RNA sequence: UAUUAUUUAUUUUAAAA
């Protein structure tokens, strides 16, 4: 927009939300029944992820067959009109796709019970339709609700958060202009404990001020899993 | 003079490194091993030669640099002896040592050097020794001259790239593997170059039998 | 009555015909071969089961009220005796069963060797680089001999680089022929010593081969 | 060299397969349903066959409470220190069975002997708890062994295994004895997916006992046992409870221990019957010496046999049956497979024939040479006792040929440039020319190289003498 | 006569005697002339007169009746699949190659486990074989599983100057410090076991630094130094 | 993710995973008993085959 | 013809006697 307040004296952010406040967060289940095995349409604040799950099933090809777990693929497309800009592909930005999309797959490989599908393959297909700060955290988030609709057993939630410092305050959820302005933390928490699969620190952030934002960022995703977990019940109820 | 060292890297069968001015190039060989369905040779070894350039990524001019670098190590090679087998030859240029938009025989030279040095190392069936040297001759006074600075390059006629091919304690020249001139000369300036160029690759093998000679010497018994 | 030069799309004759000769009437009964194939036309609103052509040469007419094969050759009767069609015959004739073929050892198993076949049967053949149409098979150790079919030593019967002149036995599995050596006109015709690294070897005895320069012996399974 | 123990049984062999298998049992201890509603034979169109007793047991009855949750492994007994009781009289039975009564976990084994027998006798019965290990003689106690099923179908029991998927036939089959609380260490050990499946492979890990493994082919009815063998008896046992505590440890970590018991009963509930009184229908919990309705295909495809010759193998393997039957001897005794093949290959007519073949015959061959050779002959000389285009030409007949031919004939009656860019350059024929000493080219004439191509082939073919 | 040689030079032998082709040395199947191909120590031996050529080397390409470690990599229906040497190719080992083999009887063999074995094949056209007992003498002593222990990676100079040279104090000046077992296999494979993890680790640690080291008189100081360590 | 009971004496069935001499679950579905069998029942799960069934299969 | 098979092995029931 323009120059904004961040952190203003009055505790608010340039969004209108709090230092401990996150953005609006609707999901969905089910939401593709006749084109994949598990379906999460993840909307949280402007971030819009399509993700889909086609397994565990034969692999096309013997190439890609283990005889004692499943193969676990993360596929990430962010579509051109994710932003205001329609972004024309560049071949630098093909590299960052990758290291998201293994870091996926090792996130999620740890916490799904690949050992129960042997010779097996799980496809994870992920639209991203539109992208306002927190994406990584966001994509999370699609991922864990999508394999829980195929099914697929796992031994809890995997949540994901991002958490931002400006100065000597931590902010939660931070969206595009926000990471833009300071350094980003995403976290991913794995159900209610204090325990850690996925930490990604792309920015500089001093030594001294990193234990206090893991604190905040465990503590945030934890109600990112209420979140979740409530979607769960209410579709299962009505259901 | 030249600088070469061997055995330096770990976890490839034999490798070494050849310096020439100020052109550096290590090379590595491992083999024979496992190849892939499209590499393997039914009756005798199959190469596998790569040489990446000092700076940005492998480009169409390292791949003249392989091809002529395949065409000396082929025939000094005993590939029969190794059917259905790979080698892997791996020469990386460290410091080009001349100008790399403008000429690139002093990379050449280097890699066939160390790629016969790694070749010794690694324990290959070689058919003979080998040697390489740049030639170049200078505009205003033709004068021909060994091993030229990158300086004599820019200010060269013709530039000359000679491998040969040694037998008998270094001393009958069996064959001439590689002569690779560009630039301007006639009959005349060949054989005249050729001639000087016969005795300095002979010193050259007689230098680098003295070299892998101090190195393999306190290995074995 | 039939013009002898075709294209493909040129019609030939229906499926039946007759013609009355010396007070007796005939009807031909024209059935497609390599060439043509059973094509319906329509010019009053009532189709037809009439013969088309369907390669670029001549028509030939043979026989087995009887049936006539009507089939069209590929190319000129000229361009047959040069054989400018070597390469077009090779894939367009595919190996059959009971064909004979002149392989090339190409992988030796303990229990089969991979060979290339690269001519056929048309002694005439017929053979074709970047055309990319070659055909392999397999010759497996229970059809080297005839004489003790197992245990036996295809080291000793083949090596990688020789040409082998082998009978097919019948299409593998898809992938690959079946071949066989157990008659004494059939294996290793053409071969070199130390894997071509050597002299050309010429056949002696019936699992024995010599090159007459370098003197070497080395044990085959040779067809003579 | 062997005596057959058949011959000293009590109660004799019957060959005869002349009604459908019915169990010997007289008494079933721990019941839930009578015994006297389980001798009612189910008839479903399968044949009217007895139902498996303790069916209802395997499939009704829980195990103990304590196998679900996980306790400490105990340290099996010392191999050094420990010797076999030999159980050979039924005062040495009943002094086990009292014994098997007080306890949690045993490990059961049985050894079997078949070539010398039709449908195999149990030579040997191998029981061990957590103190003692035991060694049964069941060609002694083949009518006395019927007491331990108050053990064998005790709950509160558990019954250890290690590919029961034949023990159990073998228990009721010539021992009356059923199985109610088995646990198979052979589906425990392939749910937890371990590379081998075996004993000796769970003994060389789990028990750290290298053993040589060479004592299950032998003759198992000698007595008395040889010393190496009664020491492989008693390993099959002696460390097979301490296997089962660590084994089913880890099936309640995997979470797999609910699928090992299922496995388990399923084991247990296998039922044996006649191959005469078989189901038509495949089935993994019925057993029979023979589960194929025409077992001689088999052999065909495998000896590469014509098929017109299998009228001859179908008279020779049910010969070679109903000799098997009445010698109480094995199908392969009389006249194996290999010698099977030999007489239908090769078809000796004369009496001589039969007794000289190149692998040589059986005892049952050479006296029966006479009538083998009688069948062979009648077979082959009843081999030798076996041994158009009207219907388009009348549709169409042959008037209406001209109205076909008239339709083709005015049907078909509605049937150069040199370059212009690159016409006259590319389907350029090949010109060779050849530099003279002035340096002018020379074009050779396309004769000439049909010259030297005529000349290569004619003196390339005339090669036929080489010194 | 020993004498350092080149690829190419011209064989000091001279073509009117007999003499056997070993490894280092190659007759041209054309011109039937003997000449070197590696490059170290020529040897010749004054019934029989050998010639070979020792050279370093630390590629093994499989030779017949040599004791080698092998990993094993694949099991099937009737043989495993056996790794000499990464990246190298596999090679076979039947089931029926062991003592008290049965073909109704699978090993007890997995993948991951050191066997030491011998091998009885080494065509160059086929696949290697490997077996547990030796198929002329009938020995099985020593052949087989490797329980436990650490495999060690030399050179195979360095292998089979330890195996065959009784002279070569590796194994006594490690003797001196602990007892253990030791299992050469001339693939470039050393495989050690003792008591104590701690006594294995130094005897790892050694075998490594005397494999680089080829002074043969500083393996007492690199033992000393080695055992000292571990102390701490 | 979360605790279904603490009680030792259960045999752990589908949907269920043992840890730390407790019981969870592994999907997302209703708890199920029988006899001792404990087990959670997913809500949407493909076709799980079991002996004796009369399908309709295609040949890949 | 799964106690069957795949050879540089796509087998995914090799257990009992």
């Amino acid at each position: 927009m323009s120059r904004l307040e961040i952190y203003s004296p009055e505790g608010l952010r340039l969004d209108g939300r709090r230092w401990n406040e996150l953005r609006r967060f609707e999901s969905s289940i089910n939401t593709h029944p006749h084109a994949a095995d598990g379906s999460s349409y993840m909307e949280q604040g402007n971030n819009k992820i399509i993700t889909l799950v086609k397994g565990p099933k034969e692999p096309r090809l013997k190439s890609q067959m283990d005889t004692s777990k499943a193969l676990l693929n993360v596929s990430v497309n962010i579509t051109k009109f994710s932003k205001f800009e329609r972004s024309k592909s560049s071949h630098k930005n093909e590299r960052r796709v990758l290291e998201i999309q293994t870091s996926l797959v090792r996130m999620f490989e740890k916490n799904v019970m690949l050992n129960i599908y042997p010779r097996t393959v799980i496809d994870i297909e992920i639209h991203v339709l539109e992208q306002d700060g927190g994406i990584m955290g966001s994509l999370i988030n699609g991922i864990t609700l999508a394999l829980i609709d195929a099914g697929i057993s796992m031994f809890d939630y995997i949540s994901g958060i991002s958490v931002g410092l400006y100065d000597t305050t931590p902010l939660l959820d931070t969206n595009s202009l926000e990471e833009n302005a300071m350094s980003t933390v995403t976290l991913g928490v794995v159900g209610k404990s204090e325990k850690l699969s996925l930490l990604l620190v792309e920015d500089k952030i001093p030594l001294d001020r990193l234990e206090n934002v893991l604190a905040i960022g465990i503590a945030g995703a934890h109600r990112v899993r209420d979140l979740m977990d409530e979607e769960l019940r209410k579709h299962a109820q009505k259901r | 003079s030249v600088q070469a060292e061997i055995g330096i890297l770990d976890h490839v069968d034999g490798s070494s490194e050849f310096v020439s001015q100020d052109t550096k190039v290590i090379c590595s060989v491992t083999g024979p091993i496992e190849p892939k369905a499209r590499q393997e040779l039914p009756t005798q070894l199959a190469l596998e030669i790569i040489v990446r350039p000092a700076k940005g990524v492998a480009t169409t001019r390292e791949k003249v640099l392989e091809d002529k670098l395949r065409a000396v190590l082929t025939p000094l090679i005993t590939r029969h002896c190794y059917p259905r087998q790979l080698c892997q030859i791996t020469c990386q240029i460290l410091e080009s040592g001349e100008d790399e938009a403008e000429f690139s025989l002093r990379e050449l030279s280097c890699c066939i050097n160390a790629a016969f040095l790694a070749l010794v190392d690694a324990g290959i069936a070689l058919n003979s020794m080998c040697a390489s040297i740049p030639i170049a001759i200078i505009k205003d006074t033709s004068d021909i001259i060994v091993d030229p600075t990158a300086e004599q390059l820019k200010i060269s006629l013709s530039v000359h790239t000679l491998a040969l091919e040694f037998v008998n304690g270094g001393k009958v020249v069996k064959n001439v593997l590689l002569l690779d001139s560009n630039g301007d000369f006639n009959e005349d300036q060949l054989f005249s170059l050729l001639e000087l160029g016969e005795q300095k690759c002979q010193e050259l093998v007689t230098n680098i039998r003295r070299i892998i000679q101090d190195n393999i010497s306190p290995r074995l018994v | 009555q039939f013009p002898e030069i075709a294209y493909p799309g040129k019609l030939i004759c229906p499926q039946y015909g007759t013609e009355n000769k010396d007070g007796e009437d005939i009807i031909f009964n024209y059935v497609p071969g390599p060439g043509t194939k059973l094509i319906q036309y329509e010019h009053n609103g009532r189709t037809l089961e009439a013969i088309t052509a369907t390669l670029v040469g001549t028509v030939r007419c043979e026989e087995e009220v009887k049936n006539i094969l009507v089939s069209v050759l590929p190319g000129t009767e000229k361009g047959r005796k040069t054989n400018k069609y070597a390469n077009n015959d090779f894939a367009n004739n595919l190996p059959k069963e009971g064909d004979i073929v002149l392989t090339r050892v190409t992988r030796l198993s303990l229990q089969r060797a991979n060979v290339e076949i690269l001519a056929v049967e048309d002694a005439t053949f017929s053979v074709s680089s970047d055309l990319g149409e070659t055909f392999r098979g397999i010759i497996r150790s229970q059809d080297v001999r005839s004489t003790d079919r197992d245990r036996v030593k295809v080291i000793e019967c083949f090596k990688p680089g020789d040409i082998v002149r082998a009978q097919v036995l019948s299409l593998g599995d898809g992938t690959n022929y079946y071949l066989t050596t157990a008659r004494n006109d059939l294996g290793v015709v053409f071969a070199r010593a130390a894997n071509g690294a050597g002299g050309l070897m010429y056949a002696t005895d019936w699992q024995m081969m010599t090159s007459p320069v370098t003197g070497a012996t080395e044990k085959r399974k040779c067809a003579k | 060299m062997v005596e057959k123990p058949q011959l000293k049984f009590k109660s004799p062999i019957d060959n005869s397969e002349s009604h459908p298998f019915i169990p010997l049992l007289k008494e079933k201890p721990n019941a839930l349903k009578p015994l006297s509603e389980s001798l009612r034979l189910v008839d479903d169109d399968n044949p009217s066959h007895y139902p498996h007793p303790y069916e209802y047991e395997i499939d009704h009855q829980e195990y103990s409470p304590e196998i679900l949750q996980i306790r400490e492994e105990i340290p099996s007994k010392s191999w050094d220190d420990s010797v076999p009781i030999w159980v050979d009289t039924s005062t040495e039975l009943e002094s086990m069975l009292e014994d098997l009564k007080n306890t949690k976990e045993i490990a059961v084994n049985l050894e079997h002997h078949d070539y010398r027998s039709y449908y195999g006798i149990v030579c040997l019965m191998q029981i061990s708890t957590r103190e003692r290990d035991y060694l049964v003689d069941t060609l002694k106690l083949r009518e006395n062994l019927h007491i331990l099923n108050e053990v064998f179908t005790n709950p509160s029991i558990v019954k250890v295994f290690h590919g029961a998927f034949m023990d159990i036939i073998w228990l009721q089959r010539d021992l009356g004895l059923y199985v109610v609380g088995l646990f198979d260490t052979y589906h425990a050990s392939k749910a937890i997916g371990l590379p081998r499946h075996s004993l000796a492979y769970l003994l060389e890990n789990f028990a750290n006992f290298k053993t040589s493994k060479k004592y299950q082919l032998a003759d198992w009815r000698i007595r008395p046992l040889s010393k190496p063998m009664t020491a492989y008896a008693r390993a099959d046992t002696h460390f097979l409870l301490n296997i089962y505590d660590q084994l089913r440890n880890k099936l309640i970590e995997s979470n797999k221990l609910a699928g090992v018991l299922y496995e388990s009963r399923n084991v247990a509930k296998r039922r044996f019957e006649y191959s005469k009184y078989r189901p038509l229908t495949p089935s993994s919990e019925v057993y029979s010496p023979i589960e194929k309705e025409s077992p001689w295909k088999i052999l065909m495809y495998q000896y590469n046999i014509p098929p017109e010759r299998e009228v001859l193998v179908r008279e020779l393997y049910q010969w070679r049956d109903l000799i098997a039957r009445r010698d109480d001897e094995s199908p392969r005794f009389v006249m194996p497979n290999q010698l099977l093949a030999a007489l239908v290959a090769y078809t000796p007519t004369d009496v001589i024939g039969v007794v000289s073949l190149t692998n040589g015959v059986t005892e049952h061959v050479r006296q029966n040479a006479k009538l083998l050779a009688n069948l062979i002959r009648d077979a082959l000389r009843n081999i030798k006792n076996t041994n158009a285009d009207g219907i388009l030409l009348e549709t169409i007949s042959v008037p209406q040929i001209r109205d076909v031919m008239e339709r083709f004939s005015v049907l078909c009656n509605s049937n150069t440039n040199s370059s212009i860019l690159l016409g006259k350059i590319l389907p350029r024929e090949e010109h060779d020319i050849a530099y003279s000493k002035d340096g002018l080219p020379n074009k050779v004439k396309t004769e000439d190289i049909r010259i030297r191509a005529q000349n290569f082939k004619s003196a390339l073919a005339n090669l036929e003498d080489i010194i | 006569m020993s004498t350092f040689i080149f690829p190419g030079d011209s064989f000091p032998v001279d073509p009117t005697t007999p003499v056997k082709l070993g490894p280092g040395i190659y007759c041209d199947p054309n011109t039937q002339e003997i000449r070197p191909v590696n490059t170290g120590v020529l040897h010749v031996s004054a019934g029989v007169q050998t010639a070979y050529i020792d050279y370093s080397s630390k590629r093994y390409i499989p030779s017949v009746n040599d004791f080698v470690i092998g990993v094993i990599i694949g099991t099937f229906s009737d043989s495993y699949k056996v790794s000499l040497q990464n990246f190298s190719s596999s090679v076979s080992l039947s089931y029926m190659a062991f003592p008290n083999a049965s073909k109704k009887n699978r090993p007890t063999l997995q993948v991951g486990d050191l066997v030491y074995a011998r091998v009885c094949t080494a065509e160059k056209e086929l696949e290697a074989e490997i077996e547990c007992f030796d198929s002329t003498t009938g020995r099985d002593a020593g052949f087989g599983i490797l329980e436990d222990g650490m495999i060690i990676d030399v050179n195979l100079n360095f292998a089979r100057q330890l195996l065959f040279n009784n002279d070569f104090p590796l194994l006594k000046v490690l003797a001196a410090h602990t007892k253990f077992e030791v299992a050469i296999g001339l693939n470039g494979k050393i495989w050690v076991k003792c008591e104590e993890l701690s006594n294995t680790l130094a005897c790892y640690r050694t075998i490594m630094e005397c494999c680089q080291k080829n002074d043969t008189a500083a393996f007492k100081d690199i033992a000393k130094r080695q055992f000292k360590e571990i102390l701490t | 993710g979360e605790l279904v009971t603490d009680d030792p004496i259960w045999m752990r069935g589908h949907g269920t995973y043992f840890l730390d001499n407790m019981t969870y679950s592994s999907v997302a579905g209703t708890v199920s008993r029988v006899n001792r069998l404990l087990s959670v029942i997913p809500l949407k799960g493909r076709y799980a085959p079991e002996t004796g069934d009369h399908v309709v299969g295609r040949i890949a």
